[PDB]
């Protein structure tokens, strides 16, 4: 009922981003809503005293035909000051629900002064007509600082059923709220619905996966050849790796596809090498203060691979995506998908979001990625243009 | 006397940190004073201005030209930020099109009052033995950074009544313009319009009668009812030509591709790099000339395009011009173009055709969405199966929307394609090269499993091209299938890149070597490790 006092980071001026073209349908259900939201006081219409934009387009989660007004506040909130609780038990709770309370944020009006930041703009097709502006007189959703300031708020209605059940960890992430628990998929739908209606009144399954060799009754050259490649290069990553009995055997020079039987020495080697490859890796620890890196690699047939990590060779976490929904024809919708995931995990792990380095031209995600992007929120990203030779390695 | 509904001003403040203009006035001619003095007077008697006093510390300074010239660059850097022109192929067809356009427009609408002060400018008085005459606005002043953002909000504010009113008349607003289309029958058309210049009568928004029927030149373009078009081109004819009319001259044609088909900037663009000249003059060469040739031909039968009918597919098509060059058409109806344009590959040391069609249709693609707010559907000349090939096995994810295959020669193709497993009963060729990083010497050669061997000397080189160059060898003497093992995490990396064309002769000469193979397995092995086959040994020398 009263707006807490919001400024800017030191230094910084409002955020001016250009607004992206839009198609038709996109641009219409954003003017509807747009509509039924300033009648409902949400949002106000501004003039040209505003210089400050941020872009904004329309999205459709799963099980809704309806559209979804997705605001992009990446750059707000990066020129938000940093607004002064991570719930490590919640990754190694069994299962995990994701829940949309951006409903509620709409209560909770918004600082005056600031509200000049939080400017949009409806664009129109062809540049007929001057794009319609917007300012939002509430807390808008994805706003860094709205989960902030609605965190006493929330933790006012969780009071109850935190307090009831203290086996149920819950965490709060810009517009999604995360549930975690042990409970079974039934009880535990019961209890979300329980926990829906508690939100009237006032599903994931969550390691970092082992590097493996392939285990033969007879090699060849290639064979040999190729584990010799990920012997060296695992070696980066582990203290002890040795290859050189291996490559003893690729001595002389032969046709690749003739069989190489091993020797003693060598497959005490590549006994030795799995061993090592067993172990964990060494030192490996999470920096609050630096950022995550995420990498992609598509491996073809829908399956893709992912490694986030603080440092070269030091891996906070890996992952394969072999999931099929209605993707199988696009490669960008995949990776859209996948990217999406990444994020939601790295949000669950270590409370933000990883930053992306994408197998995509700059052009073609940047085209087209709204299109298939459901998530309330945004990672930042970036564009590798030189094919990796370590996408076989993670295969 | 009419009560003129009043127009809410628009709240402005200087940028923080920043003060008030203070700039000397300027020493201008007698004639020039009288003139000023004239035009402030009917000014004030129109309520355009009023006369302030010595208390304001704000000056600008006034020329004339009469016509009175206010300078406020001063002003306008303290003063604070405030918030693509529509393309005729866009433009919706409709039965009558009217052109309002309104008079004194920053002047009709009132400045806020607090920052009027601010505006003030002083008139000379004849030598100097009088206090120069002091003035401020009471309107958007004519050069002031605030004026259009205001006068189009304004402007808008007071558009959106009749248009809710009338939603079956179409308005689009540009500056101080107001174009109305309807389709409708012509006399309810004229009504309407007199009626929306009445209503803007209401806030004292001042539009002729009669006007200026079709057709419309407009922003380099001429609007016909049935069909638009570009203003008439005109190529500078000179002996030798300059740098800058380079730029002119790009830039024309770049302007004419909209709608002309087969314009090629290529040459001329590339005449242009590390100038930063205005007066340097460049040569041609004979493909520049030709091509500037042929433009002046393809400039010569003049073309149309039509409008925008939403009940039609929008259809865009894409043919190879050659040397990284695409051209587009984009249309309604067969032989019809909507609009056209071309695409440029972006500079690079390799590429292939391929990747340069897909930037090609994510151009088109934004462009479409900017302009109807929609996806075309897309004919390429490219076969489904080509396409699927090349997707599917792309290290990179890429996407295109929509399309056909249509069959009009050039067509974009997968030159050569390398082998996911070693190809037995295939040679294969261990192949290495390296260079002396000071007597710029190295070898490049390869051995195989049939006792095959070659090492070839070769002067001004480098590592990586050196293992290039064994990769190339080994292509040469091997049959229509081979295996080739190499230590080159560079020269792999170029090949899976999978380039059609390349920057690099000897990088050329292996793409023409792989097209003339019929199994190729390019694998890849650490150096140095003592790999057997692998021979340093011999190249290191
Ligand atoms: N000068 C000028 C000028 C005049 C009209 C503009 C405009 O005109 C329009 C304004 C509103 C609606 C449709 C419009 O044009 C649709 C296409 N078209 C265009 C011309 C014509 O005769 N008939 C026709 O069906 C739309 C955009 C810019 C315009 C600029
Ligand atoms: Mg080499
Ligand atoms: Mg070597």
């Amino acid at each position: 009922i009263e707006t807490v006092p919001v400024k800017l980071k030191p230094g910084m001026d409002g955020p001016k981003v250009k607004q992206w073209p839009l198609t038709e349908e996109k641009i219409k259900a954003l003017v509807e809503i747009c509509t039924e939201m300033e009648k409902e006081g949400k949002i106000s219409k501004i003039g040209p005293e505003n210089p400050y934009n941020t872009p904004v387009f329309a999205i459709k989660k799963k099980d809704s035909t309806k559209w979804r007004k997705l605001v992009d506040f990446r750059e707000l909130n990066k020129r938000t000051q940093d607004f002064w609780p991570h719930p490590a038990g919640l990754k190694k709770k069994k299962s995990v629900t994701v829940l949309d309370v951006g409903d509620a944020y709409f209560s909770v009006p918004l600082d005056e002064d600031f509200r000049k930041y939080t400017a949009f703009t409806i664009p129109s097709i062809n540049n007929e007509t001057p794009g319609i502006r917007y300012q939002y007189n509430v807390l808008p959703q994805g706003w860094k600082g709205s989960p902030a300031i609605f965190q006493s708020s929330m933790t006012k209605i969780l009071e109850p059923f935190k307090k009831q059940n203290p086996d149920i960890v819950i965490y709060q992430y810009m517009d999604d709220l995360y549930v975690g628990s042990d409970l079974e998929i039934g009880q535990h739908r019961t209890k979300i619905e329980e926990l829906r209606q508690h939100l009237l009144r006032w599903e994931l399954h969550p390691t970092v996966q082992p590097i493996v060799l392939p285990e033969k009754d007879s090699w060849t050259v290639n064979d040999i050849q190729k584990l010799v490649g990920k012997l060296n290069w695992a070696s980066q990553i582990y203290p002890g790796i040795k290859v050189r009995q291996l490559s003893k055997l690729l001595r002389g020079t032969k046709a690749l596809t003739e069989v190489i039987p091993l020797t003693e020495e060598a497959e005490l080697e590549l006994a030795e090498n799995r061993e090592i490859l067993k172990e964990p890796v060494h030192g490996v620890y999470y920096d609050p203060s630096k950022d995550l890196i995420a990498e992609i690699q598509k491996q073809g047939q829908g399956q893709w691979t992912y490694q986030i990590y603080q440092e070269p060779f030091k891996n906070l976490k890996t992952g394969k995506y072999a999931r099929m929904r209605g993707a199988h024809t696009n490669d960008v919708k995949q990776l859209t998908e996948a990217v999406q995931k990444i994020t939601t995990e790295s949000i669950v792990i270590w409370g933000k979001t990883p930053k992306f380095k994408l197998p995509i031209q700059k052009e073609t995600w940047e085209t087209w990625w709204t299109e298939y992007w459901q998530a309330t929120w945004i990672p930042e990203w970036e564009f590798v243009n030189t094919p990796p030779l370590v996408k076989l390695w993670y295969q | 006397m009419v009560p003129i509904s009043p127009i809410e001003t628009v709240p402005v403040k200087l940028k923080p940190g920043m003060d008030g203009p203070k700039v000397k006035q300027w020493p201008l001619t007698e004639e020039k004073i009288k003139a000023l003095v004239e035009i402030c007077t009917e000014m004030e008697k129109e309520g355009k201005i009023s006369k302030i006093g010595p208390e304001n510390p704000y000056n600008t300074p006034v020329f004339a030209i009469w016509r009175k010239l206010v300078d406020f660059r001063e002003l306008n850097k303290r003063t604070q930020d405030f918030w693509g022109i529509p393309h005729p192929a866009g433009l919706k067809k409709k039965k009558s099109v009217t052109v309002l356009d309104v008079g004194d427009a920053y002047f009709s609408v009132p400045l806020d009052e607090d920052f009027r002060k601010y505006t003030a400018f002083t008139i000379p008085s004849i030598n100097n033995e009088t206090p120069g005459i002091r003035y401020q606005y009471n309107v958007l002043p004519q050069g002031w950074k605030g004026s259009p953002a205001i006068f189009q909000s304004s402007m808008t504010k007071i558009l959106e009544p009749f248009a809710a009113q009338n939603p079956d008349i179409v308005i689009c607003q540009y500056m101080d313009d107001l174009y109305v289309g309807s389709d409708l029958e012509i006399g309810q058309h004229r009504t309407k319009i007199e009626e929306l210049r009445q209503h803007l009568l209401r806030w004292g928004l001042t539009t002729p009668d009669k006007q200026k029927e079709p057709p419309f030149l407009w922003m380099g373009y001429e609007l016909h009812p049935d069909k638009w078009t570009v203003q008439p081109i005109v190529l500078p004819e000179k002996d030798s030509w300059t740098v800058n009319d380079i730029q002119k001259l790009v830039g024309k044609l770049n302007w004419a591709s909209q709608i002309y088909p087969g314009i090629k900037v290529r040459q001329l663009s590339k005449l242009l790099r590390g100038t930063k000249a205005l007066t340097e003059v460049i040569p041609l060469t004979e493909e520049a000339e030709l091509e500037l040739a042929e433009n002046r031909e393809i400039l010569k039968e003049p073309v149309h395009g039509v409008y925008y009918d939403p009940s039609k597919d929008l259809i865009a098509e894409i043919q190879k011009q050659g040397q990284g060059q695409w051209t587009y058409q984009i249309y309604q109806e067969p032989f019809k173009n909507l609009k056209t344009g071309k695409y440029a590959r972006m500079r690079g040391a390799h590429t292939n055709d391929v990747k340069q069609l897909t930037e090609a249709v994510q151009k088109i693609t934004t462009e479409s969405i900017v302009i109807w707010g929609k996806t075309p559907k897309f004919k390429l000349p490219i076969q489904k199966e080509t396409w699927e090939t090349w997707w599917t096995e792309y290290w990179q994810a890429t996407w295109i929307p929509e399309w056909e295959f249509v069959n009009t020669p050039p067509l974009v193709k997968l030159w050569y394609q390398l082998e996911k497993e070693p190809i037995v009963g295939a040679e294969t060729f261990y192949v290495d090269g390296a260079a002396n990083r000071e007597t710029k010497l190295g070898k490049a050669g390869y051995v195989t499993n049939k006792g095959r061997q070659k090492v070839v000397p070769l002067t001004n080189t480098t590592n990586q091209k050196t293992e290039l160059q064994a990769i190339y060898l080994a292509l040469q003497d091997s049959g229509l299938e081979v295996n080739i093992v190499t230590d080159s995490q560079y020269a792999l990396g170029i090949i899976q890149a999978q380039p059609d064309k390349s920057e690099s002769e000897l990088v050329n000469q292996i793409i023409e070597q792989l097209i003339k193979k019929e199994k190729v397995y390019l694998a890849w092995v650490p150096a140095h490790k003592g790999i057997g086959g692998n021979e340093q040994v011999d190249k290191l020398v």
